[PDB]
């Protein structure tokens, strides 16, 4: 006879509020308190807080602090649930259950059917081909970088860290070179292919190489080769 | 020519609140676009955000969007990063630079600083983490708390494709109504679960929580079957 | 005469000797600004002096043009024995490609060119100079092959490594697009192909540079073969239309400038947003810059005085500027290690096929139409076989013509956009 | 192996059947338990002559040597476990006369000398198990009047004979022990021929309604005061059970764990006192009105698990008729536990008089809710302890207590209770002190809560989910005697100034476990929340997992009486300084397992002064010495206790030092 | 019709509209090359239309200043508008932050100004004429600080704000270069410096031809206080014979860029290297440079032809592109709120006291140096105290003496530098 309904699933963007009905048949509903519990997908199951029909007196989990309100109207006999301001992270599967007080300890004997909410790029991807190097000092790197779409105006970047430190430029443009750079360095390629070769190592210059653009306003980096001997 | 960030840091709780500054003594720091960049420990770099001068057009990285903040001051040649509701992965050496367009894009660095994210809630365990036993097989499910409850445990099974609606003890040693042949025992700050013999029907998940205080806790993933 | 009677760039040795010292100086302390007042110095210092010894050898004086081409090759062979520092190379780098001042002096030559004309002959000389290149390419492309059989090259490869390779507009423009064409289509690497290009086009600008100067010899030798610096050859339209200007103040002098820097802006948007390719061709930022100065001459809205102080500017320009330019053409733009490293008989001698039959296609399509044969030459089946905007650059400073840079900067420009057309086609076609 | 120098000789577990002879002789007590050796040798013990007490245990020694203790006869007590002799003669207690205690535990002697006794008579005890006899002549002659306990537990003697027990008619035993004996027949007037037999316990041992009868008449004219039966199958009783004990004059009875079921008229009637009596576990199902008739003087009774288990299909209800109490005059202590009585009738209790202590805990199997007069019974009692736990009851009416004025400590705890308070439930009470209320459901708060008791010194209110708790009038104001309060676990949120005004006597708080941390954030709306005021008289707070991350300086400015407060399990990370100034005796504090990580000692000015112990076992320690540098140094300099200060004192967030010992440094 | 015939920078209407439009058409696309073809392409529009309008307003042109201080006010007015994008703001920055080119621009300056003058008449001018202007000076400097004083002003503030930057040679040379050494030997913001200084001069220029004929007046009421027509009293005559060649070829005029970059690396070398410290006081390398060509003006070494070269060089800088540099000089240096807080009664009356202390010192030197006192201080401490070259006929109209034009223009030039090499000490020595 007891029963629990809540609403559909749904999917949005981040911003935006949302209400949630639980609705329930087969008792008086203004006795029993109701609560909502959250789990996240593949973990485990958290509370937030609870309300009780009678007068509407709530008490919100640590987590909660706003971002979350619990109401019902006792003429529609249904529980609502809203999160004001919605943000990503916040995907996840939302449950409705009831109280019983079984014995001396409280237990949620009746549980709700389920919803599924959602929080939900025409970027330029970032792709290089080696995964590492380890020769000598006489080699050429040939260093490689694949991009989603064609890149505009050729802008690129390469840049090399040594371990524990700020990244240093190296190769501002796709041709051109920075002040300290030595000559030995040199890039070209253009459109959705690009390379950066090296004369000749030398045993300072072992480290991690990555791969920038910056055509829009949306910077995307790539992965960072690895050198060594 | 110095950039640097010298500020913050140190360990946050999640959903702490921290506040990163940056000085710059070297260039003009007006008239200069800045960045802001971060590196996670092992991981490659990852644009955060980036704002005009004067602070007119400001845009964010899409993971970070709508909890984070940033401001500048020219006239003391000083940029300022607001975070809030700090999570979990936000972990990483965060760093602050400027570019320059066309003539070099990032052409100058500062030295970044270390933020990591390091309460209030009964700790509840689960050991034997079982897997895959054969049909009419004896199992036990232990449990470990950080502080003592007396006789306050509660036990729920959750079908792999539905959720629990599997409330099989009350108490520690308690029964519901429909189900049957499922053993409990217990108390103090130790329990077991035990099934006296495995059926087809017998093959799900299991959960546990905590009702000593009004938090009810529940613990994390049990054993599924 | 004298020993001290001697003059070196216009000065007496005694003044030289005090900036030689400074250099010198500089040089063994290894301090210097890294910067355009730092630029200058050593530029003028050194083209000074080798601009001056070029021009008293005995036989490198009159079949080769001496300082021209004798300071672009002493740079060349400077950068290759690492005598220069760090910081000098930096410096010139920063004033020849960061700041683009070659485009400044390219635009100032051909704003201070087009707008000394009569604008009632302008168009109609244009109308035949393309049937020129034409067919001055199916003459490239006929000892080409020819050569190709001659060596049993097989000939696809032939022009699809060199035929087309070198009749491209340049390495910024008619190398990187055939790079990406030829990956693109025939799926193979694309690096190799940039590697071995690269250099044959060097190596054939040196040949370039060297036939031209020769033709001019020839020039002197035949009075009807010379067009003295003439290109419809009939030279015959009444030029009666003339008009009398005031002296031209330093205020009109540099509103050329003005313009000349103007222009370039108009175009480089209009060819970046506005229209960026006609039908299935893109188009590069300097074509339009000559439509445009065209227009301007056209719509007679300028007086007659800005286009003579235009005029005067360039002059300045092409005559005490060059020798700077010359060293930076050098240092930046030629490396001498990879065409060392690259450089063997074949390649050589069919490199140096291939150009003199363009050549000799040129003068043949000059002739046809009407025009001079040599000046067909020099400007149609040299420019464009050249290396970009610098190669137009050599070669038309080897002859001693600066009045036809309009016509090598157009011939360079949609001569490269057709080359890539050409290639898409054929490429295809025979793979 | 080593014996504590204490005037004793302790060696047990070391299993040798040679004595030590490097033992001092100044001590006076020796063990040898646990051990196992072969037989006493009197010349190793014979350079040691001072042993009060002697011990062997776990060892089996097939004979004594009679002249070790004619050497020593300063021995008072010996001890004899589990050893393999089972025949033993006078020979070796020949000159054993002055022993005052003897212990034979687990040495299975079957049999023993005709009179192996006759030496000693000053002992006080003497102690038999595990030894199997069927005869009880120890000494064919009257002697050792100085006897006062024997025990013959674990023992197969079946039959007593009159001629056996006369031979401590001399003598007059305190009590004897006959249990674990499977006895069958006692010959009649055997307990005659004896001195005063003032106490004698009987368990385990099946008698039935019949032979008990029999036997009551054998015990008629006797001084006994103490009768203890348990499980002695005694499903019913008779009046005639009871009948020949008339004759003496008992004070204390047991009858537990016998499953009886139902007890006649006027069973009770022989005595007129009986202070103390006992009745659980047993399986009643009807209660008499005079079945109790006759007991006046009572003080102690006791009904647990003493009544029929209750049981729907059988419908058995056990039930009891009223006024059956009006014949207990006297009873002041009285305990009702965990029983299914159905419920509450009208007249249970009239005549109760002297009642001081009265239990119900999970007395009534249904007691849902509390009536106007469903506790009229108890109009005439000066109760002062009631204890109404594990009833589930549900709900309360006013007015309920009018009778009770008396009272002072009230209990009920651990229930289902969820209400409204209005206040009107307090009517009667008068003297109430204590109540506990915590493990319930809800309950709704109003201003008129406590106004009729302002005599209430302590309130327990633990994980009970008050409702109306943030009332700017407190519900506390009618109360200014209050001693000590909690209210840990209730996870409440908001909180006002004004609950904590006008109580000065108040000694501890507790609120753990609650969500309490934004009322004192700097940037809260309105700033921090200072409810702490007009508290002179707070010894103890706890404070312990609520959050908290900043601590505003002038909430301790009131608290001048503090001495433990614990703030462990909290978020904290950084305090200000000159916060512990008016903390004048501070003795112990509590900081593991928070965010610290640097000690300094501007804010440790006043806190380093004199401590008693303070814990901090896990902690984000930076061990670099800008911080640590006091703390290092004061630890090395410093007596206060500081437990696991190694064990459990590391350092992992700096490289500095990487997870080691902060002290080390 | 005014519509057709007024003229913007040398320029019709119609033809400045079109240039206009490339650059709205630029902002709305928001399309740029950052280079100096960007750079120039947006300088100019600006200048011009911000310069017209500034020259021709009645008061602002003959009394505030003219162009450049209303260019550069609007300048910084759009910048704290926040109305430039940002790819403009990073293109005007460039030109001037990495390409340097205000140091080529300081130099030319300082060596066109002093290469100019006669080798006789600089030797002559070495016996008495030059401790004239430096007792002016010291004198000026007494008078200064003692005002100073008087309002609490703390000394280091007076020497290094008031003092120098009034006894200059304009915003073109004589502010910027200051601002230069104040942040090389600090290390504080320049901002300010330049943004408080500005305001004093211009203050200053108004009081110069405010007493200008006052002194006249003084000297009609008595000769007997100085003789007026005559630099020295009692003068006498002598002879000029001055020779040069009036042709100047356009290598003529090239030869004096040579000659200014190379001085500038050799004081670099110098301070950096050679010398770190003359004593314990640094010397910054535009100090060192304007002894270096001095010395070159002493031997002699140059033709007649040479020295008139750079001066006809150094006058197109002057007179052509200072409007494109001042607008970059507002962009990159002004604080707008420093000059609204710069104007107090105070800051008005210490610029007057220290004029009058000018004068004094310069009027008793020249009577002990036995010239005429009144032309004793025109033309050493009031034509000195000016705007540079441009106020300098101004205060010279406003008496009656046009034959002291000579001296003006010495004292102006000469002492161009003279003051950086004080600033430079005095800034090493204080500080
Ligand atoms: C018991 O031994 C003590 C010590 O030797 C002695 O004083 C005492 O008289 C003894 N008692 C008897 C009854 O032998
Ligand atoms: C109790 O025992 C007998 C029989 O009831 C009685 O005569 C005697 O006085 C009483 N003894 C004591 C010690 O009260
Ligand atoms: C309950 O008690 C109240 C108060 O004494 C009384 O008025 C009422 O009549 C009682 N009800 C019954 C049923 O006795
Ligand atoms: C209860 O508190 C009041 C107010 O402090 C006080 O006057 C009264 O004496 C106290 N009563 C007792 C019994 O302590």
């Amino acid at each position: 006879e007891v029963q629990l309904v809540q609403s559909g699933a749904e999917v949005k963007k981040p911003g935006e509020s949302l209400k949630i009905s639980c609705k329930g048949s087969g008792y008086s509903f203004t006795n029993y308190w109701v609560g909502w519990v959250r789990q996240m997908p593949g973990k485990g199951l958290e509370w937030m807080g609870f309300i009780d029909p009678s007068d509407s007196y709530t008490n919100y989990a640590d987590s909660v602090k706003g971002r979350f309100t619990i109401s019902a109207d006792k003429s529609i006999s249904t529980a609502y649930l809203q999160m004001n301001s919605l943000t990503a992270s916040d995907t996840a599967m939302y449950y409705c259950a009831r109280e019983l007080y079984q014995g001396y300890m409280d237990t949620f004997d009746s549980w709700g059917q389920g919803t599924l909410v959602t929080v939900s790029g025409s970027d330029i991807v970032l792709t290089q081909s080696p995964a590492t190097l380890s020769l000598s000092p006489g080699e050429r790197a040939t260093l490689s970088c694949r991009a989603s779409q064609s890149v505009s105006s050729n802008y690129l970047a390469w840049y090399q860290q040594k371990p524990g430190q700020a990244p240093r430029l190296l190769i501002y443009d796709s041709s051109s070179r920075a002040t300290g750079v030595p000559a030995r360095f040199s890039g070209s390629g253009s459109g959705t292919d690009f390379t950066l070769t090296i004369s000749s190592l030398e045993p300072e210059d072992f480290a991690v190489y990555y791969c920038h653009q910056y055509s829009d306003i949306s910077p995307t980096f790539g992965q960072g080769t690895k050198v060594e001997i | 020519e110095v950039q640097l960030v010298e500020s913050g840091g140190g360990l946050v709780q999640p959903g702490g609140s921290l506040r990163l500054s940056c000085a710059a003594s070297g260039f003009t720091f007006r008239n200069s676009a800045m960045h802001w960049v971060r590196q996670a420990p092992g991981k490659g770099l990852e644009w955060v955000s980036s704002i005009w001068y004067s602070g007119s057009n400001t845009y964010y990285a899409d993971s970070v969007k709508g909890r984070f903040t940033i401001s500048r001051d020219n006239s003391k040649n000083t940029l300022y990063l607001q975070m809030n509701s700090l999570t979990a992965e936000d972990t990483a050496v965060y760093y602050c630079a400027r570019f320059a367009g066309g003539w070099g894009a990032y052409d100058v660095w500062g030295q970044g600083t270390l933020v990591t994210v390091s309460g209030s809630d009964i700790q509840m365990t689960q050991s034997p983490s079982s897997l895959s036993a054969s049909v009419g097989d004896r199992v036990t499910i232990t449990c470990r708390a950080s502080q003592s409850i007396g006789l306050y445990l509660a036990w729920y099974q959750q079908k792999p494709g539905k959720a629990p609606k599997l409330l099989i003890y009350a108490a520690s040693s308690l029964q519901s109504g429909v189900p049957s042949r499922f053993s409990g025992s217990g108390s103090g700050t130790d329990f077991t679960l035990t099934i006296s013999s495995l059926q087809p029907e017998d093959f799900a998940t299991y959960y546990c929580q905590q009702g000593n205080t009004l938090s009810y806790t529940f613990g994390q993933g049990t054993k599924v079957e | 005469s004298d020993l001290l009677g001697f003059k070196i760039f216009g000065m007496p040795l005694p003044l030289y000797a005090f900036a030689l010292i400074t250099l010198l100086l500089s040089h063994f302390y290894n301090a210097l600004p890294t910067d355009i007042v730092g630029g200058f110095a050593i530029m003028f210092i050194i083209g000074a002096i080798f601009g001056e010894i070029g021009k008293r050898l005995p036989i490198f004086n009159k079949y080769i043009g001496g300082a021209p081409v004798m300071i672009f090759l002493v740079a060349a062979y400077f950068v290759y024995a690492g005598i220069f520092t760090q910081k000098e190379i930096d410096a010139i780098s920063n004033v020849m490609d960061k700041s683009n001042f070659l485009n400044l002096f390219i635009a100032v030559l051909i704003t201070g060119a087009i707008l000394s004309v009569n604008r009632r002959l302008l168009l109609k000389s244009l109308l035949g100079y393309i049937p020129t290149i034409l067919m001055g390419i199916v003459g490239a492309s006929i000892f080409g092959i020819a050569i190709g059989l001659v060596f049993g090259i097989p000939v696809d490869r032939i022009m699809m490594l060199y035929v087309l390779p070198i009749m491209g507009g340049g390495n910024g423009a008619g190398a990187v697009p055939l790079s990406e064409i030829y990956h693109s289509v025939t799926g193979r690497s694309r690096e190799e192909y940039y590697s071995t290009a690269i250099a044959i086009l060097t190596i054939a600008n040196i040949f370039a540079i060297v036939f031209a100067a020769v033709l001019d010899i020839i020039g002197k030798k035949h009075t009807w073969l010379s067009g003295e610096g003439e290109l419809v050859r009939k030279a015959s339209f009444k030029v009666e239309e003339d008009e009398k200007t005031g002296q031209i103040t330093h205020r009109e002098t540099a509103v050329g400038l003005v313009l000349s820097t103007t222009c370039f802006l108009l175009a480089y948007v209009v060819a970046k947003k506005i229209l960026p390719s006609i039908g299935g061709v893109a188009i590069h930022y300097f074509a339009w810059m000559v439509l445009i100065v065209a227009a301007l001459n056209a719509s007679g809205l300028c007086s007659p005085e800005i286009k003579a102080g235009a005029k005067r500017l360039s002059d300045f320009f092409s005559k005490q500027l060059l020798w700077v330019l010359m060293v930076g053409v050098g240092v930046c733009y030629t490396d001498l290690q990879e065409i060392i490293n690259a450089i063997t008989f074949a390649n050589v001698v069919i490199a140096a096929i291939i150009v003199i039959g363009a050549v000799l296609g040129a003068a043949i399509g000059g002739w046809l139409m009407g025009f001079f044969p040599i000046e067909s030459a020099i400007t149609a089946g040299l420019c464009m076989a050249n290396r970009g905007g610098s190669g137009d650059l050599e070669v038309l400073s080897a002859c001693n013509r600066m009045n036809l840079i309009s016509y090598a900067q157009i011939s360079s420009r949609l001569g490269g956009g057709i080359v890539l057309v050409i290639a898409s086609i054929v490429f295809g076609m025979m793979i | 192996k080593c014996t504590v120098s204490h005037e004793v000789a302790d060696c047990s577990h070391l299993k040798l059947t040679q004595v030590p002879d490097d033992l001092p002789t100044n001590i006076t007590v020796l063990n040898l338990t646990h051990n196992q050796l072969r037989r006493l040798p009197a010349a190793n013990f014979t350079r040691y002559s001072q042993l009060t007490s002697l011990d062997v245990g776990f060892n089996t020694i097939s004979k004594l040597e009679p002249e070790l203790c004619q050497k020593l006869p300063m021995l008072k007590v010996l001890n004899l476990q589990h050893n393999e002799l089972s025949q033993l003669s006078d020979k070796t207690f020949a000159f054993c006369t002055n022993l005052t205690e003897l212990h034979l535990m687990s040495n299975s002697i079957q049999k023993i000398k005709n009179n192996p006794f006759v030496k000693q008579k000053n002992l006080i005890t003497l102690d038999l198990s595990h030894n199997g006899l069927s005869s009880t002549k120890l000494g064919t002659q009257v002697q050792l009047e100085n006897l006062q306990e024997l025990l013959l537990s674990n023992n197969k003697i079946q039959a007593l004979k009159s001629e056996e027990l006369d031979i401590f008619a001399n003598s007059s035993l305190k009590k004897l022990e006959l249990s674990s004996n499977q006895i069958k027949e006692f010959s009649p007037g055997c307990f005659h021929a004896i001195g005063r037999l003032f106490g004698l316990f009987l368990n385990n041992v099946q008698l039935g309604p019949s032979l008990t009868e029999k036997l009551c008449l054998e015990l008629a004219n006797t001084s006994i005061r103490n009768l203890s039966l348990s499980n002695s199958q005694l499903s019913t009783t008779s009046n005639t059970t009871f009948l020949g004990l008339k004759w003496t004059n008992l004070t204390m009875l047991d009858l537990s764990y016998n499953n009886l079921n139902v007890v006649g008229n006027d069973s009770f009637a022989w005595l007129p006192q009986l202070e103390y009596f006992f009745l659980e576990y047993n399986n009643i199902q009807h209660l008499f009105s005079h079945s109790l008739h006759g007991l006046f003087n009572v003080r102690y009774l006791n009904l647990k698990r003493s009544f029929t288990k209750q049981s729907i299909s059988l419908a058995s209800l056990p039930k009891i008729d009223d006024f059956s109490f009006q014949w207990l005059k006297c009873l002041e202590h009285l305990n009702m536990e965990d029983n299914d009585i159905p419920g509450i009738k009208s007249n249970m209790f009239t005549g109760l008089i002297n009642l001081k202590y009265l239990s119900l805990s999970n007395s009534f199997t249904s007691l849902r809710t509390l009536t106007n007069e469903t506790f009229v019974s108890l109009a005439h009692s000066p109760l002062h302890i009631l204890n109404l736990t594990k009833n589930k009851i549900s709900k309360i009416e006013s007015d309920a207590f009018s009778w009770l004025g008396h009272l002072e400590v009230l209990d009920l705890g651990l229930n289902e209770i969820g209400q409204e308070l209005t206040g009107q439930e307090w009517r009667g009470l008068e003297n109430i002190f204590e109540i506990y209320l915590s493990y319930n459901k809800y309950l709704q708060l109003t201003r008129n809560s406590f106004a009729l008791v302002p005599s209430l010194q302590r309130l327990m209110l633990r994980r009970v989910a008050l409702k109306n708790v943030d009332s700017s009038p407190s519900p506390f104001q009618p109360l200014r005697n209050l001693t000590i309060l909690d209210l840990s676990n209730n996870n409440i949120a908001n909180i006002n100034d004004d609950m904590l005004e006008g109580l000065e006597k108040l000694e501890i708080l507790d609120l753990q476990h609650n969500n309490l941390a934004r009322l004192w954030k700097h940037a809260n709306p309105g700033g921090p929340i200072y409810f702490l005021k007009g508290l002179s008289h707070l010894h103890i707070l706890n404070l312990e997992s609520n959050g908290f991350d900043e601590i505003p300086v002038e909430v301790f400015k009131d608290l001048f009486e503090l001495k433990i407060i614990d703030l462990g399990l909290n978020n904290l990370n950084t305090l200000p300084a000159s916060v512990f100034n008016n903390q004048v005796s501070l003795k112990s504090l509590n900081l593991q397992k928070n965010l610290i990580t640097s000690v300094e000692k501007k804010v440790f000015g006043p806190a380093f002064r004199n401590l008693t112990e303070l814990d901090m076992r896990f902690n984000p320690f930076d061990c670099t010495c800008e911080s640590i540098a006091w703390f290092v140094n004061w630890i090395n300099e410093t007596h206060t206790n500081i437990p696991e200060l190694s064990s459990h004192y590391l350092c992992n967030t700096p490289p500095h030092y990487h997870g080691f010992p902060v002290r080390l440094f």
